[PDB]
Order: structure tokens, then C-alpha cells, then sequence
RNA sequence: GCGCCCGAUGCCGACGCUCAUCAGACCCCAGAAAAGGUGUUGGUUGAUAUAGACAGCAGGACGGUGGCCAUGGAAGUCGGA
């Protein structure tokens, strides 16, 4: 096939700014400064407008499998954008049955401490990825607040404190308890 | 203690699925074709059995 | 419907519309089932009731038809779901008498609250569900007289509100909405001028 | 076959006149084929397909390909073809865009051998037809009539085995 | 309302039957005591067909239920034919009884129903809703969609 | 047959197909099937589309209605003609 052409549109907020030197774009707004280089990606990514109002992601002569990475790059520059802007923010409730989870952040902004699994003597320290501050709360009675800005890297721990909470020989249809991602949101809202 | 919010959440993770009648494998319930290449992406799968 | 359905009833509205000397314009954007029937037994007295799945769709192209002057005041009416009614009477009667039943307008799954209504104290006409439907909003309930009761005096229906089936379900069981848009008498055409009715 | 570049000949042909009738009609045909040759027995191949006649009992009365008309023109062609696929014989409507309508059905040929691997010997066209963009219609030529048209050469590779093997930089390989 | 049963706005729709049943209802009368709080006395004094119960009416007077009639020609015409049990007949009948000068009872004590015009459509809703006879063969009419235009066995 | 072994493409070679965590690569000839794949293309046929058709939004998920009326309970009742 090789379609000739197509595009993608990003509209940015005028509150941030971004660079570019070739397929890396760096975006800088009110929360902080992101990077992120695509390489192999293979397409034009071109800023336009006064107060650059636009951006626009053109792939040339693709095929069917590789128009298909224009919109996910768009989707990709555009939580970049609403990271930089809002932050990310991810909410996790640990259900239990008679082994009341024991969560405490051993260290400030990671490096979270679980005990008292299922009656386990094991202890855990899940380590979170850098750049993410951990923060169990209290309006809510069983409640981990992970905040950041890049929601790969919020997500990917988010995930990875799930997993690492979980049974061996055991039915996972009855025996349920631990840690799991609810609610996934952002820092601030319009 | 298992309260309804928590349970009809985790269950969510650990019960709702779809699964591939000849690989095996957990797959999110709105799945047709199994994710995996040693099955061959097959079609045919089935529900997770729903506990007692 | 087919193209069969649209044929007819093209030429069943202008029909209609050349007939009936006053055209009114009433909103179905959001009318539930109900929120349908109890407007639409004192809608039709002596009058018509006919909204659009291709009436309305069919000003689309009769813009360019000119059977009256001033229907480019009713096509640019086209924003929103309306279809029409068509009386003999007054309007201020036509306003009244879609008011004697206080259309609540009811919505679909994922529905959408774009206003704030403080919460009624006592209930506004319940159907067949719990005290559940009650105490999910944040009013204590007591059993009472023939009329199922609410007991708090606080804000919790917000202008930003998530709206789901899973509240119009009490929707179409309490049957009021944050939304507001529906079954309206204010576009009423006799012989090509618009007022202000209200 | 063994196609080069297919030249599209015309054939007209005939039964020998017996004495029960003084002459049978004519017949004519479009068949592309790369030498004149070649268009001859094809056409009995065709005319042995259609009616009862061979070349034992028929003589090829004129044989000549047709100039094409304004090779300066582009036109887009829709091309019915029949071929058989190793499981049955399969009716086609494929489409192409050139200059010849013998460059099209080179084309034709070209590209069925390889999107579709039917060799040559199992292809027998039935139309090709210049026809306008409001009855073309596969997407893939359908996206080359637009007033004004635009792309770069988005990645651009050329020889340096000739230029030397050895050389001390390295290829620029943007404009 | 549906485990308990709160006093409701007669807005709601919901099932008025039981006559007398003990299947796992456990009560004669209603089927709003046992779930609610009421005697079964009123229920036993409707009691004072043919082989049934009778298809009962709920009303709330602010606590309790006072046995209502049947508000429309369709439970009426349930009082002319086989009246035995179990019958099912397709419907109840075949149509060998004047429903003709009875349904025109029913245009006026229907404080009910919703979307009705010019009682040439209030005729259409009180003339529909009930199907029992064909009102007279072994039809599934369709003459009364508009219960004055088409024609039927009653009118003219 | 012509990257090198190995003489021959070190041609501007032309149009395409394909990603293989066992690719594939030339008569006799030394790797196999029935059955599957929303992997990726080509094609046949049938449906619908600006009068917006398709997903995600304004509907709509019952008002008559216990309406027939099974009472084997069932405005849905399944197992109610
Ligand atoms: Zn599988």
C-alpha cells in the first residue's frame, strides 16, 4: 500500500514550552522538565505557530504497521504534556481478610516497606522508580498515593507494587489479598 | 475482612478474564484472539470459571 | 428507519407544519421513558405530537424549499435533539401546559451534570429501589408517610457530578437531573416572526 | 511465456473458405504479446477456446500491433483478468495507472506473478479499459489524481560500489 | 421498597397479585405483610374465581392498603366463557360475549393512562391493553391499533 | 551460474511479497500433513454512507401494566398455553 501521507496535530497549552533538536523533545512547563528522544520512530515532528500553537507529527510513505505509530506517538507526546502541566498522580487500596497489610514508607520518597502478608514474615522493600514520591494517605483508611510526571514511570512502579504482593500455590479466585492500582488520576484538576 | 468495594475491585484483577483453550493464558475479557504465537493466535477461548 | 420511513415522513412534517398555523419546537435530547409519557398525555388535547428521526431531518434540505419565511430561525434550531409539537391555541397555554407536568429530564449510560440543584429535603417521586439509592447520595432516610422520605440538608449534587446509568437508574426512579434540556415551549411559529415567550 | 515488455497486437483470423460457403466471417482480437509470433499462436490458443476453429482449419489474416494512441497521456487503467490459483480458477479485477496500455498490462503481469505467484501461463486477460477517477477504485491508485501533489523523497540511497569501495567518509544519506 | 417495601408514591409500578398463595410467600392477602406490617382480614373479606384468586389492586393509605377495584375494561372483562382455572384457551376465550357496550365505562375512569388524544386514542390504550377474545374470534387483531379507524366488532 | 570460497553483475538492474526467540534459498534430491491466525497483503460477494453511515456523546434500558392472568408462585420469570 504506502500511503502517501499522515498526520497528527497536537494543540499546546501556551503555559508550557517545548524544544527540539531532531526526534528528542523536551518539555518544560510549571511542574518541572521532561525529555524524551524517539528514536526509531522515524517521523517529522514540527512545531508551528505563534505561541507555537501546534504541533504535527507527518509520516511519509508508510505502510499499514507503521501509520499505525503516528497517533501513539501523539498519545505519548500528550501525556508528556499532561504530566508536565497536571502531574500524575495513582491510588492503590490493598484489600485484606484477616492479615491487615502493613504498608509504611521506610524511606521518604520510596523505597516502600510491606509486611504482614497473609501471615508472611517477609518483609518487602519495593523500590520505587526514581522520580516518584510515594505517600500513603489518610482520608482513606488503606490508601498509596504515588505521584510524578512521566505516567510511564508512575504506572510502571504502580504495576510493580502490585505484582510483587501476590500468592504462590494458591487460589487467586478466593484468596485475594493485596495491594492493586483503583483509581488512576492526576495531581491537579481544572 | 473482603468488604464489596475491595472485593468487586480485586476481582477485576484476579477473576474477570478470558482464556486461551489451548495455550492457557489470562486474557482481558474483551479478547477474541489469544495474545500469545504457540497456540497459533487462535480464536476459540472460554471464561474463568467463576468461584463457589 | 430505511430510506422508506424518511420518504414519508418528509413530506408528513411539512404536512403537519403547513397545516397547524403555530409550530412549537420541544426538545428529546433527554426524555426518559417515563419523563416521555407523563408530558406526553397533556401534550395532545386537541394537537399533535411529532418528534424527529427524520422530521426534523428533513428541514436539513427543506432550507432551500422556502414554504415559509423565517424557518432559517428554526433550521439554525438544529443544535440538540428537537422535534415538534402543533397546537391551535396560545403559546403561553402551550408553555403551561408542558409545565403542568414539570418534565425532569432523564439521560442515557454516561450521562453528563452540567448545572448544581440543591438537594431536596423530602423526596421527589421515587420508583421501586432501596434506601440504597438514598444513602449513595448522602440523605439519612426514615420511614414515613405515603411518601418514601429523605432527611439531609446538605450539597451533594455538584456541578461536576460523574453521572453514570448507575445514577440514571434513580433518574428514571426519583426523576430529577442535573442536565436541562428537553421539552421546551419557546419556538412557536405563526407566519414568520420570533419573540420572547418566557 | 517469457515476457519482456508485452506490445499489444491485433489479430484478425478466419475458417479457410470451404466450397459449402464462400466465406466464413472474421474475426478480431486484442492480445498482448511480446513478439508478433507469439500473438499468433495465442490467438489460436483463444479462437481454439471460443469456437471450433484452429489453425489447421484457419488462417491469421492480419497481425499488427496498435501505436498506442497519445503515449504522452497519463491514464489509469481497470484491467479484468482470469487466472488459476492451485485450488481453482479465480475471476480478478485489478487496477493500474500508466502511460501504454501495454505498459498496464506488463504491469498487470509483473505484479500478479508476485502478489499473487500465478505465473504467466495461467493468466488470460478478458478487458483493460482507460477509465476516469469517478470509476477507478482501489484506494492505491486512487490516491494519485490530486491537483497538487507534494512529498519528499523521505529516505534516499544511491550506489558507491563504482564511486570507490575504499573511501575516507561516509554517505550522506538525507539530500 | 423491594426487600422492604416502604410506602410508596403510587407513582412506582409493581405487582398486585396473591389472593392467596403459600408458595414461599408465606401470606393469603397481600403480598405487602409479611415483607411489611398489616392484618389479613380486609383480604379475607374481599375473599366474601372461577377456580383462582382474584389479580389484586395495592393503594397506599400512608401505612396501609385499602383493596382497590379493577380500574380499567380490562380486569372487567375478566368479570363475564370459560371461568375455570388453567384456561388458557387462547386467550381466555374465543369471543362469545358482549364486550361491545362495556368498554365504554373505562374512557373515563382512567385517571392512568399517558399519551391518549381526543378519546378516539383514549379508545385505542383502554381498547388494547386488555387481551383477552379478540373480542369476537381466534384472531390477534390487528384493526384496533387506533381503536376507532379501522374498525372492529363493536362499532359500527 | 556471476557477495567470498569461485571465472562471472563491482549493472543505476525493474515491479512487487515477508519478520521468522527452529526464517527462506532451485528437476531426480534427501524440512511433513489435516486443521487454524482481526500476522500482512492482495482479490470475490453481500450489506450503509453528509439526508453522518461506523466507535466513543443528547436519547432510548419502560409510562398504560397484574396487560393477558399461568396462580406449578413470575408489570421480566424463567419451567406462564
Ligand atoms: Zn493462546
Amino acid at each position: 500500500m504506502k500511503t502517501i501521507l499522515s498526520n497528527q496535530t497536537v494543540d499546546i497549552p501556551e503555559n508550557v514550552d517545548i524544544s527540539l533538536k531532531g526526534r528528542t523533545v523536551i518539555v518544560k512547563g510549571p511542574r518541572g522538565t521532561l525529555r524524551r528522544d524517539f528514536n526509531h520512530i522515524n517521523v517529522e515532528l514540527s512545531l508551528l505557530g505563534k505561541k507555537k500553537k501546534r504541533l504535527r507529527v507527518d509520516k511519509w510513505w508508510g505502510n499499514r504497521k507503521e501509520l499505525a505509530t503516528v497517533r501513539t506517538i501523539c498519545s505519548h507526546v500528550q501525556n508528556m504534556i499532561k504530566g508536565v502541566t497536571l502531574g500524575f498522580r495513582y491510588k492503590m487500596r490493598s484489600v485484606y481478610a484477616h492479615f491487615p497489610i502493613n504498608v509504611v514508607i521506610q524511606e521518604n520518597g520510596s523505597l516502600v516497606e510491606i509486611r504482614n502478608f497473609l501471615g508472611e514474615k517477609y518483609i518487602r522493600r519495593v523500590r520505587m522508580r526514581p522520580g516518584v514520591a510515594c505517600s500513603v494517605s489518610q482520608a482513606q483508611k488503606d490508601e498509596l498515593v504515588l505521584e510524578g510526571n512521566d505516567i510511564e514511570l508512575v504506572s510502571n512502579s504502580a504495576a510493580l507494587i502490585q505484582q510483587a504482593t501476590t500468592v504462590k500455590n494458591k487460589d487467586i479466585r478466593k484468596f485475594l489479598d493485596g495491594i492493586y492500582v483503583s483509581e488512576k488520576g492526576t495531581v491537579q484538576q481544572a | 475482612i473482603i468488604e464489596p468495594s475491595l472485593r468487586q475491585l480485586a476481582q477485576k484483577y484476579n477473576c474477570d478474564k478470558m482464556i486461551c483453550r489451548k495455550c492457557y493464558a489470562r486474557l482481558h475479557p474483551r479478547a477474541v484472539n489469544c495474545r500469545k504465537k504457540k497456540c497459533g493466535h487462535t480464536n476459540n477461548l472460554r471464561p474463568k470459571k467463576k468461584v463457589k | 428507519d430505511r430510506a422508506t420511513w424518511k420518504s414519508n415522513y418528509f413530506l408528513k412534517i411539512i404536512q403537519l407544519l403547513d397545516d397547524y398555523p403555530k409550530c412549537f419546537i420541544v426538545g428529546a435530547d433527554n426524555v426518559g421513558s417515563k419523563q416521555m409519557q407523563q408530558i406526553r398525555m397533556s401534550l395532545r388535547g386537541k394537537a399533535v405530537v411529532l418528534m424527529g428521526k427524520n422530521t426534523m431531518m428533513r428541514k436539513a434540505i427543506r432550507g432551500h424549499l422556502e414554504n415559509n419565511p423565517a424557518l432559517e430561525k428554526l433550521l439554525p434550531h438544529i443544535r440538540g435533539n428537537v422535534g415538534f409539537v402543533f397546537t391551535k391555541e396560545d403559546l403561553t397555554e402551550i408553555r403551561d401546559m408542558l409545565l403542568a407536568n414539570k418534565v425532569p429530564a432523564a439521560a442515557r449510560a454516561g450521562a453528563i451534570a452540567p448545572c448544581e440543584v440543591t438537594v431536596p429535603a423530602q423526596n421527589t417521586g421515587l420508583g421501586p429501589e432501596k434506601t440504597s439509592f438514598f444513602q449513595a447520595l448522602g440523605i439519612t432516610t426514615k420511614i414515613s408517610r405515603g411518601t418514601i422520605e429523605i432527611l439531609s440538608d446538605v450539597q451533594l449534587i455538584k456541578t461536576g457530578d460523574k453521572v453514570g446509568a448507575s445514577e440514571a437508574t434513580l433518574l428514571n426512579m426519583l426523576n430529577i437531573s442535573p442536565f436541562s434540556f428537553g421539552l421546551i415551549i419557546q419556538q412557536v411559529f405563526d407566519n414568520g416572526s420570533i419573540y420572547n415567550p418566557e | 511465456k517469457a515476457s519482456g515488455t508485452l506490445r499489444e497486437y491485433k489479430v484478425v483470423g478466419r475458417c479457410l473458405p470451404t466450397p459449402k460457403c464462400h466465406t466464413p466471417p472474421l474475426y478480431r482480437m486484442r492480445i498482448f504479446a511480446p513478439n508478433h509470433v507469439v500473438a499468433k499462436s495465442r490467438f489460436w490458443y483463444f479462437v481454439s477456446q471460443l469456437k471450433k476453429m484452429k489453425k489447421s482449419s484457419g488462417e491469421i489474416v492480419y497481425c499488427g500491433q496498435v501505436f498506442e494512441k497519445s503515449p504522452l497521456r497519463v491514464k489509469n487503467f481497470g484491467i479484468w483478468l482470469r487466472y488459476d490459483s492451485r485450488s481453482g480458477t479465480h475471476n480478478m479485477y485489478r487496477e493500474y495507472r500508466d502511460l501504454t496500455t501495454a505498459g498496464a498490462v506488463t504491469q498487470c503481469y509483473r505484479d500478479m506473478g508476485a502478489r499473487h505467484r500465478a505465473r504467466a501461463h495461467s493468466i488470460q486477460i478478458m478487458k483493460v479499459e482507460e477509465i476516469a477517477a469517478s470509476k477507478c477504485r482501489r484506494p492505491a491508485v486512487k490516491q494519485f489524481h490530486d491537483s497538487k501533489i507534494k512529498f519528499p523523497l523521505p529516505h534516499r540511497v544511491l550506489r558507491r560500489q563504482h564511486k570507490p569501495r575504499f573511501t575516507t567518509k561516509r554517505p550522506n544519506t538525507f539530500f | 421498597m423491594p426487600p422492604k417495601f416502604d410506602p410508596n408514591e403510587i407513582k412506582v409500578v409493581y405487582l398486585r397479585c396473591t389472593g392467596g398463595e403459600v408458595g414461599a410467600t408465606s401470606a393469603l392477602a397481600p403480598k405487602i405483610g409479611p415483607l411489611g406490617l398489616s392484618p389479613k382480614k380486609v383480604g379475607d373479606d374481599i375473599a366474601k374465581k372461577g377456580l383462582r384468586i382474584t389479580v389484586k389492586l395495592t393503594i397506599q393509605n400512608r401505612q396501609a392498603q385499602i383493596e382497590v377495584v379493577p380500574s380499567a375494561s380490562a380486569l372487567i372483562i375478566k368479570a363475564l366463557p370459560p371461568r375455570d382455572r388453567k384456561k388458557q384457551k387462547n386467550i381466555k376465550h374465543s369471543g362469545n360475549i358482549t364486550f361491545d357496550e362495556i368498554v365504554n365505562i373505562a374512557r373515563q375512569m382512567r385517571h392512568r393512562s399517558l399519551a391518549r388524544e381526543l378519546s378516539g386514542t383514549i379508545k385505542e390504550i383502554l381498547g388494547t391493553a386488555q387481551s383477552v377474545g379478540c373480542n369476537v374470534d381466534g384472531r390477534h387483531p390487528h384493526d384496533i391499533i387506533d381503536d376507532i379507524n379501522s374498525g372492529a366488532v363493536e362499532c359500527p
